[PDB]
RNA sequence: AGAGUGUAGCUUAAAAGCACCCAACUUACACUUAGGAGAUUCAAUUGACGCUCUGA
């Protein structure tokens, strides 16, 4: 009740968010939303690398927005996957980038291009 | 007319500005577990409980 | 004759019983309790108990669940609690090890359905 | 206190050749190939190999083999490039192709007056220039070659403070994209070492702890 | 650690057979690719 | 454009009759289960080695930045400032045979 | 050389509870199910074997 000492023991909308450039003001330097294009000749290798990079993202407290993909191209077919990544620090950028560099299985190229 | 509470406010220590950096309820089971340990814990308001209430053996076990 | 807490309708579990079997499958040990309405533990069956732990390969599988099902069905036979009201959540009810637990309850002699109160 | 500025760099070579698989990895890959064969769905090459042979048997009772054979001979034609240019040389530390399945680290002997130390490549900087610029100057000056390398950030990787007038050493981490390494037999003592010979080359506590920020994999 | 994401599996159910053809684009770099009509060597002109 | 290539081709519906025989032996599935158990062990070992390397290099870089802050008051502000050359960053995967 | 010390990753847990991984559904994540590995550093509260910091 409004007048009891236990007022608002059950409110929850202050704990729920009921609802892009980079944030570099003066000291906390932050990436925006990323787009990592994992392009490969094989669905299996690209899918597995997307799964593993997603599992390293969710185990290192990284916000992942989407895990979508664009349609393939006729040439041999080229598959790819897009993993959007937000949440890094400069040391964490170096470490996460070098882990991605050192985790490449076979002939899969990388990208860290921004949105649009 | 708001009065200050008697004891500690539950769900207050976790109230941060960045809830996304805190690790999250992925499941349905962890929540009922945590609610069970706090429901077994006493509180300062009125609740349901107020009205309705050596080495050798270990080594041998490890070997077995 | 005695009352059951017939309410608690909106919230899970329902408290309309006399003795509750609650199984928590932890990372390492699976345990099954039989309780009163007071929250007090009447009958315990744990794999944190060397007499059943030393006869099991792994403390968590379908085998350990069947073993502790036999153990607790026996325990309720020497404890005189003969009737049950058990509520599993629907994803766990489709699990194989705890439906083997339910089969163990049925073959042991403890019915998973308490009789209705006489009014 | 007169403070002596020393910057440095830890050069990294990405492995062009992947690591060879474990025999137990070969076994589970064989099991995976078995289950991929088991869970596939009437694909067209076996339609041109099994049912065509059944129809030929029906015609005779009243080519896939040649294609597989020509595939085998074209496999035998193009000889695979050897993954091991490592054991045949066994002493060519001056070349970039000493190892392929691991990362390789530039590492130079240096002569002081009071010391003679096999050091990770260093340089001297003044506070006017950026530390990233110091690392770029180190790459462009110390090896006198034409590598095109790439950094990740300006954050350092390994800090060591040794004194005799204090002195500090900061260790960055670069990445070689490409390189024209003309005159590989230089007069310097640059040696690429994967992980192990660091412990054979770098004894003191300011240099035996370099491997804790080097990507061992 | 260049073998973590090479030990894979087709997560779909309606998929055909795949075989490891070695492919070279233009550079003399043979790479295993899961593909149909199991060629053994490849070269893009 | 919301067009994807995850749609199953229409040829995979008619002639699913080529391997109706999935039969194994008890030793084969015993070895398969042992392989699954041991490979869960090896994947846990690989990830825990990766976590050990990760925590070691995280603490090394954090200590390096902290000592750079206490030894250089005008360089730790630019030691976190990011580089504008990381937008078109490219790296291809490994190969087998050298050129 | 001295100090702080010490249960698998974490415990004002006493051989546990959360962590972690593979297999299945998921483009993918997540849930769930099936499985798995785990430890009180060695001797009689004390000494010494392992780590960190402070010295040369």
């Amino acid at each position: 009740y409004k007048t009891k000492p236990t007022h608002g023991i059950g409110k929850y909308k202050h704990l729920i968010k009921a609802e892009v450039r980079a944030i570099n003001l003066g000291t906390d330097y932050e990436y925006g939303v990323l787009n990592i294009h994992l392009t490969a000749y094989d669905m299996t290798l690209a899918e597995s690398y997307a799964q593993y990079v997603h599992n390293l993202c969710n185990s290192l407290s990284i916000k992942v927005e989407e895990s979508y993909a664009m349609p393939t191209k006729t040439i041999l077919t080229t598959h790819e996957r897009v993993v959007q990544i937000s949440g890094l620090s400069a040391t964490f950028a170096e470490i996460f980038l070098e882990i991605i560099q050192s985790s490449l299985p076979e002939g899969v190229r990388l990208s860290v291009k921004e949105h649009t | 007319r708001r009065t200050p509470p008697l004891g500690p406010m539950p769900n207050s220590d976790i109230d941060l500005s960045n809830l996304e950096r805190l690790e999250k309820y992925r499941s349905f089971d962890r929540y009922r577990r945590r609610a069970e340990q706090e429901a077994q814990a006493p509180h300062w308001w009125r609740t349901y409980r107020e009205y309705f209430g050596r080495t050798q053996q270990l080594l041998e076990r490890k070997q077995a | 004759v005695a009352r059951k807490e017939r309410g608690w309708r909106t919230v899970f579990p329902s408290r309309e019983f006399w003795h509750r079997l609650r199984v928590i499958r932890t990372q390492h040990h699976v345990e099954a309790l039989v309780e009163h309405q007071n929250g007090k533990v009447v009958v315990s069956a744990s794999t944190r108990e060397w007499a059943i732990k030393k006869h099991l390969y792994s403390t968590r599988n379908v085998v350990a669940c069947e073993s502790i099902g036999r153990v607790l069905a026996q325990r309720c036979l020497e404890a005189g609690i003969n009737f049950m009201v058990y509520q599993p959540t629907p994803w766990e009810a489709a699990s194989d090890s705890m439906k083997r637990l339910q089969s163990a309850m049925t073959e042991g002699g403890v019915v998973l359905r308490e009789p209705q109160r006489i009014y | 206190s007169p403070w002596r500025l020393l910057g440095a760099l830890c050069l990294q070579r990405p492995p062009v050749v992947s690591k060879p698989l474990t025999p137990l990895q070969e076994e589970m890959a064989s099991l995976l190939q078995q289950i991929e064969i088991e869970r596939s769905l009437y694909s067209d090459h076996e339609l041109r190999a099994l049912d065509e042979n059944q129809r030929l048997a029906k015609k005779k009772a009243d080519l896939a083999q040649d294609l597989e054979d020509m595939w085998e001979q074209k496999f035998l034609q193009f000889k695979l490039g050897a993954r091991i240019t490592e054991a045949d040389e066994k002493n060519d530390r001056t070349s970039l192709n000493r190892k392929l399945d691991r990362n390789l680290v530039l590492l130079v002997r240096e002569k002081f007056g009071d010391q003679d130390v096999w050091i990770l490549p260093q340089a001297e900087w003044q506070p006017g220039e950026t530390l990233r610029g110091t690392a770029e100057r180190t790459l462009a000056t110390l090896s006198e070659n034409n590598m095109e390398a790439k950094f990740l950030g300006n954050a350092p990787c390994g800090h060591y403070t040794f004194k005799f007038l204090g002195a500090k050493v900061f260790f960055f981490k670069a990445l070689l994209l490409t390189g024209d390494f003309s005159q590989a037999g230089n007069k310097g003592h640059h040696v690429w070492v994967t992980k192990d010979e660091l412990g054979d080359y770098l004894k003191p506590k300011y240099l035996a702890q370099v491997r804790r920020f080097v990507s061992d994999l | 650690d260049s073998s973590r994401a090479s030990l894979t599996r087709v997560h779909r159910q309606a998929y055909a057979r795949l075989y490891p053809v070695l492919l070279v684009k233009q550079d003399g770099s043979t790479i295993h690719i899961r593909y149909r009509e199991p060629r053994r060597m490849l070269a893009m002109p | 454009i919301p067009i994807e290539d995850f749609i199953t081709p229409l040829k995979f519906l008619d002639k699913a009759r080529e391997r109706p025989q999935v039969e194994l032996t008890f030793e084969e599935t015993e070895r398969r289960a042992l392989l699954l158990k041991k490979w869960s062990l090896y994947k846990q070992q690989e990830r825990k080695m990766e976590r050990d390397t990760i925590r070691a290099m995280l603490e090394a870089q954090q200590e390096a930045l902290e000592e750079l802050q206490l030894e250089s008051p005008k360089l730790h502000a630019e030691a976190i400032k990011r580089d504008p050359n990381l937008f078109p960053f490219e790296k291809e995967g490994p190969h087998y045979t050298p050129p």
